[PDB]
């Protein structure tokens, strides 16, 4: 039987925390609700995601990845709007003329990974 | 001028608005040949029942001849041009419209772009085959649409304009609610409940009292011909906007409201009065449809209606729409708690009851709804059932319907989400007190019975008339630790106790007391026994009264038709018992509808001053109507139908109203009899055409000014027609 | 028979009943010398307004001669008896009651028990001394006792039973909410805060447009003579249970549902027509005092109302039954959201504004109460300000008022708790969509502004009638990664954002566009400049739209008064300014009450194919009214108060109503001049006497046919009389 | 300045645990409210107090302590309808006939501690 998933940065359903003995430890093939706090996401970029309870435990694990944040970099621009990047999604950026990304390029796509991002942007000479 | 709005409120879907057949814009030059574009000369929505569209969306039980299908879910429509369509250069798309006001930012205003592929979750169309002039579309609607009848158009675009078709009312479609679609905020992941709570026309209703169950029949008759349109109106005259629609917690919160009138503008009149005067008694009523259709035609109030009347009206409403949703009855109902969890009884010092101050009533059942619906607005882990009460009581808002409340939010305590459930926790959890009234003014608490309220939850299960206990959906097992981790999650969230029972201890005389009522036909005589156990090398002396009382189903009492004192001792570790007759003379002048008696026994053990105190409700059993049939079941062919009623009473009853009914068997129908002499039998005969084959039921109830709430079934085979 | 209730409900406090002046117990004997029991022969109160009662209370402020004292608090009363009390020998009690049918146990019914202490939170009467025939009392009430006018009675206990006091209307005590006690859910913990938000009656209220913040006075006058009579009387009419009104939660969610009278139902019929035929403008009114007592006297909806209209009288009620409460206006409101976090407007091809399509709307302001309670039906942390929208808005219980929603959790997105919440989140945090809506029939979303909804929230500050910003208590700074965690949290409890605004992006050009328009007076030509600035090497062509709109106040359009294009060529890093003069003549004709006007300035580049899109409002300045005052400002004493109009316009005002007010100098004064002449002035003269001392504020207001909108004001210092 | 409240059992505001980089740490004499789980109370047997921050941290302690439950009592009988004890209450339990309590008496009452009852409930024989 699969015992109480300690979810990070994210919550179960809320009467499971009064419950506990209740509820837990839980029979294989069972399914539970989860989801991320504010400023965090399930692996898939979802806010809320079903785990079930398998011989392996709670699969996939109830972990929430924290989101990454808008880069301070200088002499250059970033396409993107947006403050927070969702795991496993990417944004742009580009360089003022005369400069180059980390990557060498006019202007480069990089991709917040599991944790953090891929490359630091950055625009050097 | 109004600068209210720039736009009048789009909240009729009976509003219609006259599209333009042609929409010339910019320049146009003089001569165009608008027939080099395509003309719609016809439309067709492959719309019969047989046919696969009505077929794979569950709507061919609908006795409609429009086109009814379930958002989220595709669907086959052709179209016939005047010439053949050239994707190189013909632009054309449906619009599906709604209400007199449509807009595309509020969903009122549909265009469906023709597509290579229907994406999840969009609108749109895919030509899967085209032949000469015409072209076969699958149309899908959005998971998140409104439901309703819309308008359909189809435009094609043009550089001078839009051409689009007139108004063509053989195309409006009907889109609703999707329990087959996963996508759908209804869906429902089991086809038998999607079977029962939402295929299914004929309800069972459970009354009586928790040692007694009655059951009688309701016909939903949700697909009944102009029940569709009733409830798009009961929508329409709620003045819901078209864009709140799409939602099914919106159209239960709405819907629920609609169903018990405050003076006008509502569906039923609720009345508990037993006299009923220029109206039909809430008994009498066989089914939702004849309530609806009156609603409908009269545009006013149906009088009258009660707590099972609301019920039933409410789960059709809720079918109809697409909603999945049950009945249930909850047994000693803590109905008006003002979320106070404590019910008080009040006792004179001798240990009689003190009619007087006990104006706390307990319902001996109540009914209501339970609607199957994700629930967006509130956290994870409160989806399902949500419980409806369309029956007013005081809320946070006011006197008026509570829910929808998350079943599973109750279970838990968890009563801080809305709505309203505060409210319902305290009709199923709430305790008993039995409180001295003493001469000096004081109140003290003498009594405390948790186990009262709410002992059983019930509703009808699935493929059958059966019973199914759903109490441990609602509360955990009593006694055990989580109906207490309950009860304190709820007083977290506003939940009260007016009264301190912490000093409350069990007795320490250890007697014992309980009482048993025998169940009885309605004019017989019947037994009531009385048993004292005393556990305790102690000799007492205990001064004990029943009280008996006719009280409607309510629990509010009419008067008190026996009381009796009984002096009693028990010896050292012994055990008594007393009996009571109680004769039919007794009753029979008095009782109520639903034929409810209440008995109260409390006891003083004069030694050691402890108070024993005990009430349980019974129902008289009212014989049941007959139902018979003759002939040929089947579909088109005639059918008689006679419906005999035996008068019970030592009395001429007097205008017996008979009623008939049965969903695609026969339409409502009632007869009417002057008298009916003791103990003579009337018969009523018809001829029936069915139009629904299969298993279907009978359903027959009785009416009069002195003997109501008598009821009637049978189950008939109803062949398909040759 | 009425079997649906045990007793009508207790909902009206008008209602009274007759209770028992003797109660007899048992067989009382033939000539029993009562007269050796107590018998009451008076009850004093110490209800002068400048005695301790009423002093250390704070209800010496209301023009009302019976006592009045605030829950939670103790009081003294003094009994004299027929002989002196004997402590061993004589049983009474105080009871108060309130209503047609009070109960113990529903809190209606309260018998005061006599105590050696006064025990923290119950009801209780304390000896505190004894002399002749006269017992002194300090009571103490509940903290979460019902609030309104209770019947006092005084009850002796003998053998015999009870011996009660008679009715003497001169008892009868009003027990209102108490922010000075600690126990009290109710309760502001500052002196200052208390001292505005409940005992001052003159509020000031924000109008106009951000950047030309207008302002007007408000007579609350919540301390005049009949005003707490008619906030029960608003209570009584709505029909709410009484034992429901020791909550402030309730007693807001009703009230304000009272305050839009839907039907012949409520305070006010709100109006935004600008005819206002066979009734008052919105605009009149001077003071919520004239407003509630037209409604005690005529019992029927006032005509007119409007969101401040509607705020003003809203804060009278919670002030008066003294619930702490503000008003605050948020400027550029996105009001009718339901729960959309996204405003479209609609572009032609060319960039031009689509009016066609364009019909949301962005109120230059809009008015809502704030009240000050502790919420236990949420988790902790969600007391303090609960907003309270009493305009009528779609809800999710259809059209209806919005709250108490909590701006603790409005500010954090947790719109999951009650009560519709999600709707005045998205008043405040709504982005801007600008949308071109191709020939096609395609939307493409073109531009975002998610700065411009809720750009400040001010209210009256403490203790003056400057503005205090409030917006960080509604919401984080903008930008910040805070109200991107407010948004989410939004997000994940039912906001909606029905477009992704993910195609779209900075613009390519990296050209910036803004433009002025400065403040002018009514009848005043005036300059509006745009400004385009290019940040880029490349040359650019634009063309660019100026469309000039006048409006109501609610940002709904009326008339195109201008309309203009200009195309501008960029060089590299270059910038161009182009000037544009509106002349009087163009709007004067045309302008709505409030005179705002709206301006869009769109443009397309050539050669990138972005779009530039700002909007702006301005509200033309009107003269103020002069208020002036002769002889001596003091009470009691005769003052002669001068109201002076000049007419802005160059033509004839007529039908000119010119209204007065101020509480505590003069009653609600209206005068009527036939006709005004273009340049022309009138005077109007009143003697008023007044009762007030201390600073006192006249206020003054003008309405005709045409102008209105007008307002005045005067600070007057008031002596004490001798 | 005081971190944020790790409270067992119990909770502070729900959007302190979005909002934590922004409000914490906590200047000194910041008041904040938490509550207990049902099944579990402060150790004035509250459900909800407050605590104040201090140059030392957080005060008084943020501690939600267990409920006592009513005692499977072996040959013997209690007075109380209660499954559920606060902190530091007590409870009094009683003998079969012919037994004596683990203290040797008739009765005997045991307090609820932070470990469970002060002494085991038992009647020897």
């Amino acid at each position: 039987p699969c015992g109480f998933p300690h979810v990070e940065n994210g919550r179960i359903a809320q009467y499971y925390y009064t419950f506990k003995s209740f509820y837990f430890p839980m029979s294989i093939d069972k399914k539970l609700s989860f989801f991320c706090l504010a400023g965090y996401t399930t692996e898939s970029g979802r806010q809320e995601e079903q785990t079930t309870c398998t011989t392996e435990g709670w699969s996939p694990e109830p972990r929430c990845f924290k989101k990454c944040t808008k880069p301070d970099l200088s002499n250059g621009y970033i396409s993107d709007v947006k403050l927070l990047y969702k795991i496993q999604e990417n944004m742009r950026y580009g360089c003022a003329s005369g400069y180059k990304t980390t990557g060498g390029k006019d202007e480069e796509v990089v991709q917040c990974l599991s944790d953090g991002w891929s490359s630091q942007p950055t625009c050097r000479k | 001028f109004g600068g209210r709005r720039a736009v009048p409120p789009n909240n009729s879907n009976a509003a219609e608005d006259d599209l333009p057949t042609v929409e010339l814009q910019g320049v146009v030059p003089r001569g165009v040949n608008l027939q080099e574009f395509l003309n719609v000369t016809s439309v067709h929505l492959f719309k019969e029942r047989w046919d696969t569209n009505k077929v794979d969306h569950h709507t061919d039980k609908y006795e409609n001849n429009k086109l009814i299908v379930r958002r989220g879910q595709s669907f086959y429509v052709q179209i016939d041009f005047s010439r053949p369509y050239d994707p190189r250069r013909d632009l054309f798309r449906v619009e599906y419209v709604i209400g007199r006001y449509p807009q595309e930012n509020k969903g009122t205003y549909i265009p469906v772009p023709i597509v290579s592929e229907l994406q999840s979750g969009k609108w749109g169309a895919k030509i899967v085959m085209r032949e000469d002039r015409s072209v076969r579309l699958s149309i899908q609607s959005s998971p998140k649409c409104i439901v309703g009848k819309f308008r359909m158009y189809v435009a094609v675009w043009t550089p001078y304009g839009v051409l689009r078709t007139s108004r063509n009312p053989e195309t409006d479609t009907y889109i609703l609610f999707n329990p087959w679609c996963e996508d759908d905020a209804v869906y429902l992941d089991n086809e038998k409940e999607r079977e029962e709570y939402v295929l299914n026309d004929i309800g069972v209703i459970f009354y009586g009292e928790v040692n007694d169950i009655k059951t009688r029949s309701w016909s939903y008759g949700q697909f009944e011909d102009g029940i569709l349109d009733t409830c798009l109106y009961v929508m329409d005259r709620a003045q819901m906007d078209l864009s709140g629609r799409g939602n099914p917690i919106k159209v239960s919160r709405v819907g629920s409201a609609m169903v018990n009138a405050k003076d006008d503008e509502g569906v039923l009149v609720g009345s508990w009065d037993n006299i009923y005067a220029y109206g039909v008694p809430p008994s009498a009523w066989t089914g939702s449809v004849d309530i609806l259709l009156e609603y409908r035609s009269s545009e006013n109030p149906v009088r009258y209606g009660q707590c099972w009347v609301f019920a039933g009206v409410f789960n059709t409403f809720l079918r109809c729409l697409g909603i999945p949703a049950r009945i249930v009855t909850n047994y000693f109902s803590a109905h008006d708690n003002d979320a106070n969890l404590q019910m008080d009884i009040f006792l004179e010092e001798d240990g009689n009851v003190n009619s007087k101050l006990t104006k706390d009533s307990v319902w001996n059942y109540h009914c209501w709804n339970e609607a199957w619906m994700t629930r967006p607005d509130l956290p994870v882990g409160f989806g399902g059932w949500q419980a409806v009460d369309s029956t007013p009581q005081e809320n946070s808002d006011g006197m008026y319907r509570c829910g929808p409340a998350s079943v599973q939010a109750i279970k838990h305590g968890h009563v801080c989400f809305q709505f309203d459930a505060p409210f319902v926790f305290a009709e199923v959890n709430s305790d008993l007190i039995y409180i001295t009234a003493k001469k000096d003014g004081t109140h003290v608490v003498e009594n405390v019975d948790a186990t009262h309220i709410g002992k059983l939850i019930v509703t009808k299960q699935i493929g059958g008339d059966g019973m199914m206990d759903i109490t441990d959906t609602y509360k955990f097992q009593e006694g055990q630790e989580e109906e207490r981790l309950a009860l304190e999650t709820a007083l977290m969230y506003g939940a009260k106790k007016p009264l301190n029972t912490e000093g409350v201890m069990k007795s320490r005389s250890n007697v014992d007391m309980d009482f048993e009522v025998e169940n009885a036909v309605l004019g017989k005589d019947f037994k009531l026994s009385i048993t004292f156990r005393n556990n305790s090398h102690n000799r007492y002396t205990i001064t004990a009264y029943l009280s008996a009382n006719i009280t409607f189903y309510t629990g509010v009492p009419k008067a008190e038709f026996k009381k009796e004192t009984f002096d009693v001792t028990l010896e050292p570790l012994s055990f008594k018992k007393e009996a009571v007759l109680i004769q039919a003379g007794e009753y029979m002048g008095q009782l109520l509808e639903q034929a409810s008696l209440h008995f109260f026994v409390t006891a003083r053990i004069n030694e050691t001053r402890d108070v024993l105190a005990k009430q349980k409700s019974t129902v008289l059993t009212i014989p049941e109507i007959i139902i018979k049939v003759r002939g040929t079941q089947v579909v088109g062919s005639d059918m008689t139908v006679t419906v005999e009623f035996t008068n019970p009473l030592k009395e001429t009853l007097r205008n017996v109203w008979v009623h008939l009914d049965g969903p695609g068997v026969t339409r409502p129908m009632k007869k009417m009899f002057r008298e009916i002499r003791p103990n003579s039998t009337v018969q009523w005969e018809e001829v029936c055409r069915p139009w629904v084959s299969g298993h279907r039921k009978l359903i027959a109830s009785m009416s009069s000014d002195s003997l109501r709430h008598v009821y009637g079934e049978l189950d008939v085979q109803i062949q398909r027609r040759p």
